RNA sequence: CGGUUCGGCCGGGCACUCUAACGGGACUGCCCGCGAAAGCGGGAGGAAGGAGGGGACGACGUCUGGUCAGCAUGGCCCUUACGGCCUGGGCGACACACGUGCUACAAUGCCCACUACAAAGCGAUGCCACCCGGCAACGGGGAGCUAAUCGCAAAAAGGUGGGCCCAGUUCGGAUUGGGGUCUGCAACCCGACCCCAUGAAGCCGGAAUCGCUAGUAAUCGCGGAUCAGCCAUGCCGCGGU
């Protein structure tokens, strides 16, 4: 891959809510790939917002931005002798997907039970940051500093 | 191992079949199996006849079969002999009512079913060797045929590994469906050593 | 009440001897059975190019199968002792059927 | 008398006598507010009718037929067009707003020499 | 080729019952097909060349 | 952990633990390698050794053909060091 | 429901608690129930010891199984084991005695499960 | 577990010979190359032997073992 | 439109369903910025694009690699014999090293009920609808099949509710004795399959390492091929998604 860059189709948005950003992850939580298990894992999810939240998950907008807006990324470079990630300029571009990475791990390696549980015992786990999301994003976010520095230097 | 037969391909398409008959079921098995068996015996028959196209038309229950030959009428005999004795001979074999069709090989300098035997012929007891290279590369423009890319299998009169022979004239592709080439088995029978011969060169376009 | 029946390779001979014969009835038939490709039962093939170790040669063949069937209850006269068995050429294996 | 459209979506036929009536139609017996229960996808097989505010004007005739359900419930936005704009060619306009009647060729790949899912290969260790 | 094993090969062999395909002329049960009795072996070849009634290869 | 093979000769407590012994020399080596094996073969020219290696990080490959099957093995393994020696480069 | 030996399955419907038990599967779970004229969406402990005579006559009433078998767990095979067995042989060997092979796919008795040293030299696929 | 609906098989192109211990008078040791024979009560507790491919083995039919399909009491392997 | 033992079973014809052949059909054929010009980028648009997706194809050539042990087949070695008929036995062993694959750590699942959907082949001494036994694995009368016209199969997963609440768990299922079927004058070795009991490693597994740019990977199932039989978690093909 490297003559063309090609052209992103844009994602067939919702049904049942109609919007992108939902079938978004949706399509990542797909696992093995079927298109009906996720299209039902979702009618409690969203009710754990509106239930065990004071809120209804509508109000749960852009929550992932939030929980997943490191200042690094992981990068590489090479010099002339050493390999080390060099780390960036990060853009909402990618932030916006990323933003539903840690999602994934933080919805594996957990002691509870099934998908249900998970969820609601991670939703309410987007904000001050208990768990793994918030808790490995902000540990990206210490991979400045001796980082830092690869940020005027832009290309 | 790369390269395979190109007229393959056009065998079903654009290169009407060998064995081309209708029948079916389990005669493949039994009945079909008796076509090599009967072919062993009628190839090493009459090879010398200088064959060049075995056409095989075997009817329901009521064959055919047309191969064609070097010596025109010839074959039939003195007059035509022989030629019932095989409408007779592969009854014995198999006497399932079938008819006795034959015809002659015209062109057989592009015809390489029938040049590929001289190549066993320069084999049985010793020919031209080293010179026998474009000995046999001549008749081919002589009349046309327009390329004269041929391949052998090794040795040279008594070598000691497989060398091959070269030469590459004319558009005979092989990448691209604009060939049309002919060419007939010819075993080697070797007094040192078999070897295997590859006669193919242009015979039309569309 | 009589079945027939046909099978053949290259169809560029087969759908042509097909008429060849049947267009030779309705001098005499009814509107008669009719052009009927049936299915085309495949038969795929598979070659091991070279055997001996490093797994990686193969490749597959295959050959086609076009058969006919007509079968024309009540036939006529001049479509019965008229054809009667008719059938020069090679690439079918009919079987006179009832 | 009447007309109609078919319907096709991977390898799944639907032949739909669409007749005039109130504009609900069963299923060879059990119509769909009867049979499909709120099935999520399969309700949106009428996306056209919601829009054309058709629907409740006709009463079509519903059996399908070959592939699975899911390109069958899809093999119906085909019979529509097929349909609804050959009674009614005017009726062409609105119909390419959605274009919905394109019957995406998504199938599951062959499988090749060896390969899985005609993109998965095993694993490797020590080399 | 050697014939020590066509013994069987003779009607029914033992109390009627061995048998197991075997190709035409090259002996090999494990790599035969009955409908046509001949191993991906000796047939291999003859395959490609032409002398299969509109038997193709596959590629797609 | 050792698994020496031939087509030609067989496999003597000589050659089990001359391979062997130097299998537990190479400490500084040791890091993976699953399973090894290692086949001798021999031409009219002299004798050949080949191994092969499976670790969780690749695959190693060495070979030698010198005219003492002795050395042909001595020389292989001896690669298998100098191969170790470039996965940790400097 | 201690009414055998070590039997107290407890705590939920009665239907569980049948096939809940080392000995009971299906054909005599809720089989049972029936030749007791019970429905199986019943309570454990509810049934009072009236309840439980049923089970202590009628379902007490088996053959030599669970509780009682322990006199035949070995038994079972005691005449099939020593002898020259195949089963020694694999009871004499105290093997897997039931068409299966054992260099592998037996592992349940021919040695445990501890990591034997894996062949080197000679082809281990 | 193992079974064979009924007729369980019996080498008999040795019953004969197996069967002369009992049919005019008696005698210990003789040959035998199988595994496969079945043993029934008109035959038991006899001196016999019997082979395995390329090995002989000591057969001696007794009450405390069901005269069964044989082989399964000294198949061939051998290892330590 | 008439019928309708409501089940396509009748009368019936051309749409239409696929299927079976030919022709056309997609080369950007039209706008521009860029152009030095053979050309890179948005629109038309039709079933659809930019070599449409896909393979066969696989360049003369490298490793002087390997199948003479399976055909052909230089030579050399046996040449009462490295010729020959046979019953059995190792290749389903063992202190072991990992590859290749299957199936699981689950609660997404355990099981009860009903049901809408795919290609494909194949069943001539061959396959199975029905009849009844019957826990079935299974059987007997044998219809029918050389066949869009009978079977192989009421595909699986799935869908709606029901009962089940995290423990090594109605998870997974290696596993052992007593019984049954199908092939064989037979299934010890070394059969899968039906029942009775039965039930471990195992809460993602130090490293290390593999697959793909789309209908993908992934999950659940089916047939074919071979094979007399039998143990496909292998092989080729297809699909629900």
């Amino acid at each position: 891959a490297r003559r063309r860059r090609a052209e992103v189709r844009q994602l067939q948005p919702d049904l049942v809510y109609g919007d992108v950003l939902v079938t978004a992850f949706i399509n990542k939580i797909m696992r093995d790939g079927k298109k009906n298990l996720a299209a039902r894992i979702f009618y409690d999810a969203c009710k754990i917002i509106q239930e065990k939240t004071g809120q209804e998950p509508l109000k749960v907008f852009k929550q992932a931005v939030e929980n997943v807006k490191p200042r690094m990324e992981v990068r590489s470079r090479r010099v002339g002798g050493a390999n080390y990630q060099v780390p960036m300029e990060v853009s909402p571009r990618r932030q916006q997907s990323l933003a539903l990475r840690w999602l994934v791990q933080a919805a594996n390696q957990r002691p509870e039970r099934r998908a249900a549980v998970r969820i609601a015992h991670e939703l309410m786990d987007a904000a001050e940051g208990k768990g793994g999301a918030v808790k490995k994003k902000e540990d990206v976010e210490r991979m400045a500093e001796a980082n830092r520095a690869y940020a005027h230097y832009r290309w | 191992g790369n390269k395979i037969h190109p007229i393959g391909f056009r065998l079903g398409i654009t290169r009407d079949w060998e064995s081309r008959w209708y029948a079916g079921k389990k005669q493949y098995r039994h009945l079909l199996l008796e076509d090599q068996r009967i072919r062993g015996l009628l190839e090493k028959e009459l090879y010398s006849a200088g064959l060049a196209r075995v056409d095989i038309e075997r009817a329901a229950d009521n064959v055919a079969v047309t191969v064609h030959v070097a010596k025109p009428g010839v074959v039939i005999g003195r007059g035509g002999e022989r030629i019932r004795v095989l409408r007779e001979e592969l009854a014995k074999l198999t006497g399932k009512n079938v008819a006795l069709n034959v015809q002659e090989v015209q062109n057989p300098n592009l015809s390489a079913p029938l040049v590929a035997q001289r190549v066993a012929e320069q084999i049985e007891r010793r020919f031209a060797v080293r010179r026998a290279i474009k000995q046999a590369v001549q008749r081919v423009m002589e009349s046309g045929a327009k390329g004269a890319k041929v391949i052998v299998s090794g040795r040279i009169g008594g070598a000691e590994q497989a060398r091959t022979e070269w030469a590459a004239q004319g558009r005979v592709p092989l990448h691209t469906l604009r060939a049309n080439i002919d060419y007939g088995f010819a075993l080697a029978r070797t007094t040192y050593g078999v070897l295997g011969v590859k006669a193919y060169i242009f015979l039309g376009e569309v | 009440k009589i079945r027939i029946k046909l099978r053949g390779f290259d169809h560029k001979t087969l759908d042509a001897s097909a008429q060849k014969i049947v267009e030779a009835a309705r001098r005499s038939g009814a509107q008669v059975s009719g052009p009927i490709p049936l299915p085309t039962r495949v038969r795929r093939f598979t070659v091991i190019r070279g055997p001996f170790k490093h797994k990686d040669s193969r490749e597959h063949f295959e050959l086609r199968t076009h058969n006919r069937l007509v079968d024309i209850i009540n036939p006529n006269r001049k479509t019965i002792e008229q054809l009667m068995t008719l059938d020069l050429p090679t690439g079918v294996e009919i079987e006179i059927k009832t | 008398e009447q007309y109609y459209g078919t319907g096709r979506r991977k390898e799944a036929v639907a032949r739909v006598f669409l007749r005039p009536g109130n504009g609900k139609v069963t299923v060879n017996g059990q119509d769909f507010n009867e049979y499909f229960q709120g099935l999520v996808r399969a309700v949106a097989a009428l996306e056209p009718l919601r829009a054309v505010d058709a629907l409740g004007r006709f009463d079509a005739y519903i059996t399908v037929r070959g592939g699975g359900k899911s390109g069958q419930i899809d093999a119906i936005k085909l019979g529509i067009a097929r349909a609804l704009v050959q009674y009614n060619p005017d009726y062409r306009a609105k119909l390419k707003p959605l274009g919905f009647l394109t019957r995406d060729a998504r199938v599951v790949e062959r499988k090749k020499y060896g390969k899985h899912k005609a993109r998965r290969a095993p694993q490797y260790s020590k080399r | 080729a050697r014939k020590a094993l066509i013994e069987k090969a003779k009607r029914t062999p033992k109390f009627k019952v061995r048998a197991y395909t075997r190709c035409v002329r090259c002996g090999r049960a494990r790599s035969v097909y009955r409908f046509f009795g001949l191993c991906r072996i000796c047939l291999r070849e003859l395959a490609h060349k032409g002398q299969l009634p509109g038997v193709r290869k596959a590629s797609w | 952990t050792m698994n020496i093979t031939s087509k030609q000769m067989e496999i003597t407590p000589a050659i089990r633990q001359h391979v062997a012994d130097r299998l537990a020399k190479l400490e500084k080596w040791q890091t993976h390698l699953i399973n090894p094996h290692i086949i001798l073969s021999k031409e009219p020219q002299g004798f050949v050794a080949d191994a092969t290696i499976n670790t969780p990080n690749g695959v190693l490959v060495a070979s030698g053909k010198h005219e003492d099957m002795y050395t042909a093995i001595n020389e292989l393994i001896n690669k298998l060091e100098r191969q170790l020696n470039k996965l940790q480069h400097k | 429901a201690r009414i055998a030996g070590v039997e107290i399955p407890r705590n939920k419907r009665v239907d569980v608690a049948l096939t809940y038990i080392y000995g009971i599967g299906k054909a005599r779970a809720k089989e049972a129930l029936e030749k007791t004229g019970i429905n199986p969406a019943t309570r454990v402990k509810d049934l009072t010891e009236a309840e439980v005579v049923r089970l202590r006559e009628y379902v007490e009433n088996t053959w030599k199984l669970e509780g009682e078998l322990r006199a035949e767990v070995a038994a079972n095979i005691k005449r099939l084991m020593d002898i020259g067995c195949y089963r020694g042989l694999r009871h004499r060997r105290g093997l897997p005695v039931r068409g299966q092979r054992t260099r592998t796919n037996a592992r349940t008795r021919k040695g445990p499960r501890k990591t034997v040293a894996g062949k080197k030299k000679a082809p281990r696929k | 577990p193992r079974s064979l609906k009924k007729g369980v098989f019996v080498d008999d192109h040795l019953l004969e010979k197996v069967l002369e211990l009992n049919a005019k008078g008696e005698k210990r040791l003789i040959k035998t190359w199988s595994r496969r024979s079945t043993i029934v009560p008109e035959m038991v507790g006899h001196t016999i032997a019997v082979y395995n491919g390329k090995q002989h083995v000591p057969v001696y039919i007794t009450e405390n073992m069901v005269g069964h399909k044989l082989g399964e009491f000294a198949p061939t392997r051998t290892y330590r």
